[PDB]
DNA sequence: TATATATATA
DNA sequence: TATATATATA
């Protein structure tokens, strides 16, 4: 997954 | 009294990770590699479980989860919650390159 | 409305 | 010098009107019908707008409306409150059975 | 549902 | 200053 911003 | 949260963590412990706008959420803290670009201060690389997403967050928005499951650890819609809360519990070691 | 208080 | 609120009100006089746990409140004086049970001591009937809910309180918790406008008359997201705003200026006289 | 803010009180 | 409660938003 991504970063979570 | 009231005992304090942790000041520090390290890598592989269990935690409920809270960001704006989300339900506290089961997650982990990574470990950050050496020869990387350093963190800012007192910032944790954490792993959402459930989303497998990442953030970067400091001790006050981290709960240790054995001690706050109960808490926090109700089901909720989210996409990914009750997917997290099962991995937490049954597979909390997944993608975890720290040991 | 009622009597509030 | 600190020019004392009216200790008297008359039926028809609008106020902002203070209760627990709300922001004082556009509101009006409202006649006590007499051949009535007569209300405690130096209470008035109070009539609030937006609302059109009743009390009764003491001049203590009454602000002459022309006076307290601009400190009082600010937008609030409480249910009735902007409505209530409306009618102080507009149709003060709504459900008003004085005169 | 389940968040955040607004704005009350303590 | 810190918390509880009402109302908007996602």
């Amino acid at each position: 997954g991504g970063v979570k911003k | 009294m009231a005992r304090p949260r942790p000041r520090e963590y390290k890598a592989g412990d269990l935690v409920f990770a809270k960001m704006k706008g989300y339900p506290h959420w089961p997650a982990r803290i990574d470990e950050l590699p050496e020869g990387a670009v350093k963190p800012p201060a007192n910032k944790y690389p954490i792993f959402f479980f459930g989303t497998h997403e990442t953030a970067f967050l400091g001790p006050k928005d981290l709960f240790p989860y054995k001690e706050y499951k109960d808490k926090f650890g109700k089901s909720n819609k989210r996409k990914g919650f009750n997917e997290g809360l099962w991995e937490i519990e049954n597979n909390p070691g997944v993608k975890f390159t720290g040991y």
